[PDB]
């Protein structure tokens, strides 16, 4: 899941400098900026708040698959917090699978769970 | 800071100053070109004004001067801006004035309309979603009549069809090389034709209701170019002033950075020699 | 001592917002130094608008400083400070001149001296 | 060893032309930053278009880099890379995206990756 | 000849940095940039190809007197090479006069020889 994030940030490195004075008409660059801002806001964390790797993998997967591409940056911070509770409530079997075998579970079940959460999250 | 950091900052500021000076020279040339182009066509405006003043009498059957197409309706707004920035407050002043006047002159987005010249105004009204009808962006920096005759004809047609009761235009007016003034000019309905001296019906008039009807699209083109001949000059003067200021600021920054670099260089030499001598006499 | 469990959540968020705006203004100062404020975006101009007023409102008139200038000093409670900075951050005072924020106590004195010098 | 009599006349010429193109690309970045690409000429736009692709094509995938990337490495013959750079300077691949040249190897791999991405 | 060459190179260098869009400023600036580029092309030299002082004098005279002002900057090196390969065949009198007297030859003869070579030099 984390191979794409290096380049997702790396593009943002230059796009932030260019966007301050560029024309900003390319929708591809706009999507790059939208992904970069969201991943930057996701990487934030509060003091003395540990997160298990089984949930880190899933939040990174949700971010990198594009499921967060519609959630606003003002809301992704609370989106992750609610997603942890929802995952503990329903998707616990996926967490057990990741804890037992280090590989990701089957994509379709994970996508279904993420969609089921997105259809319950409230957007401000 | 480090010597390398200060030297890199100095080099970057010097190259930026070079770019800005070249741009200022280009703008200074363009300003004189536009001033010549604007001053050249004064006699045509005088001739058309004289003809209109002679002919605008009797019934005045043309709809444009006589009466407002609707007592209350959408009011057309024509704005003239640049295609690219670095011109200072040239675009910002006009856009601010237009926005402030329309926010309290109109209450609904179907109570007015906007026609815009320039990419920056288009971007302004796209970001601040407002009703815009048509626009033109790509334009030579020494415009002529044939370049915007089609958009002038189209806006005249929109006024004549009854889409706008009134029509104003907003642009920057050149007062001096330093001062640019935003000007509100009411385009239609035609009201302020003061009387003149020349003989009426200088040649046999086939019909007032036909001569005025044919002539009025042309008079409005004499009023639209009188705008693009002044806005261009104001834009070039504003660019020249902005680049002059930027070059001066860059020069001052270079001077201060050079002072700091000299202090850092002296401090580094002193520290190195002091450490050398301490190590040498420590034995 | 600047922790949410020590000073309060609203105090912590106000302080963090003020610091964020000041950092953004510090970043922009380099560009405004050369080519002025005209090439900034609509967001950055608002950032500067808020940041200058916040920076001026951080000033205060001291009781000791009465010898240096005839104005007497002011003691500002922390709740008043937090409320005033929150109100400034919310944009309640963008129409006041920035000179009205210099060397005052509570936020009300800014309004009072803005009214004294104009509106 | 970069001399015509040692490395070959065509190799020396293509290498020096690539070097000149990259150095000219370095000369345009300040102008691009301050003005945008719109102020460039049609030829200089082509120069930047080709220079970015050349710079990305100078990258390679290493066999020992599998531990950091996953993808296997490649070995590129000198004649193959000379021909590929000559073709890129000729413009046989201007239509392909710049990122199609990242970490690829041969032009036979550039075209394959461009086809794979579905452009 | 160096008195004119130095002035031309200094004039070009004092405004070279503006050349990308400082063009079209004036006819005076255009000629200065055009001759400065050709001067820079003339001052190029190969790794182990020294040339006699008489040939240097001829080429600098040709550059300074404006005989290169209509040759594109992409062919100045070929112009120099072919000019030497023409001088060694025809301008023997000029070369010998320079070597013997340390002075320039007759200006009319110099102009005649330069035009004779120029009318046979292929543009591109």
């Amino acid at each position: 899941v984390a191979g794409t994030l290096r380049l997702d940030l790396a593009a943002y490195r230059e796009l932030e400098a260019f966007a301050q004075f560029g024309s900003d008409l390319d929708k591809a660059t706009q999507a790059k900026l939208a992904r970069g801002a969201r991943t930057v806001e996701v990487l934030k964390q509060d003091l003395h708040q540990p997160i298990p790797v089984e949930k880190q993998v899933l939040i990174i997967y949700a971010l990198t698959r594009g499921f967060l591409d519609d959630i606003p940056v003002e809301d992704v911070r609370r989106f992750e917090k609610e997603f942890y509770l929802f995952l503990d409530q329903n998707g616990q079997h996926l967490l057990e699978h990741i804890r037992t075998t280090k590989d990701l579970p089957n994509e379709d079940d994970l996508n279904k769970a993420i969609e089921a959460f997105k259809k319950t999250f409230v957007v401000s | 800071a480090s010597l390398r950091d200060i030297k890199t900052r100095i080099n970057a500021t010097k190259k930026t100053s070079q770019i800005t000076k070249a741009m200022e020279m280009v703008s200074t040339s363009k300003l004189n070109r536009a001033e010549q182009n604007a001053k050249s066509f004064v006699p045509y405006m005088e001739k058309i004004q004289e003809v209109v003043a002679n002919v605008a009498l009797g019934a005045g059957g043309a709809s444009h001067p006589m009466l407002v197409s609707r007592p209350v309706k959408k009011t057309g707004y024509l704005v003239i801006t640049s295609d690219r920035g670095l011109a200072g407050a040239y675009n910002s002043n006009v856009l601010r004035l237009v926005y402030q006047t329309i926010q309290k002159r109109h209450a609904s987005p179907d109570e007015y309309a906007i026609i815009v010249i320039g990419r920056v105004g288009l971007s302004f009204f796209r970001k601040r979603n407002m009703p815009v009808i048509l626009d033109i962006t790509r334009l030579p920096d020494q415009p002529s009549f044939a370049d915007i005759k089609e958009i002038a004809r189209k806006t005249v047609g929109l006024f004549a069809d009854g889409t706008f009761d009134e029509l104003y235009m907003y642009y920057n007016h050149y007062v001096s090389a330093i001062q640019q003034e935003v000007t509100e000019r009411k385009l239609l309905p035609l009201t302020d034709l003061a009387e003149n001296k020349q003989r009426t019906v200088y040649e046999f008039e086939p019909s007032q209701e036909e001569i005025l009807d044919v002539l009025l699209p042309q008079y409005a083109e004499s009023l639209i170019y009188g705008a693009l001949l002044d806005a261009k000059a104001s834009e070039h003067a504003a660019r020249m002033t902005a680049m002059k200021n930027a070059t001066d600021n860059a020069n001052e920054l270079i001077r201060t950075l050079t002072l700091s670099y000299n202090r850092a260089r002296q401090a580094a030499i002193t520290q190195e020699i002091t450490e050398i001598v301490a190590g040498a006499n420590a034995l | 001592a600047l922790a949410p469990e020590i000073v309060g959540e609203e105090h912590y968020q106000v302080a963090r917002k003020v610091q964020q705006t000041l950092q953004r203004y510090k970043e922009l100062q380099d560009i405004i130094a050369i080519l002025g404020m005209d090439e900034l975006s609509d967001e950055d101009k608002l950032v500067v608008h808020r940041a200058r007023r916040i920076q001026f409102f951080l000033s205060q008139n001291f009781h000791v400083a009465e010898q240096f200038t005839g104005q007497p000093g002011s003691y500002v409670p922390v709740k008043e400070t937090v409320r005033g900075f929150k109100e400034i951050l919310e944009g309640k005072y963008d129409h006041l001149p920035e000179d009205a924020f210099r060397l005052v106590g509570r936020i009300e004195e800014v309004v009072e001296k803005a009214k004294a010098m104009g509106v």
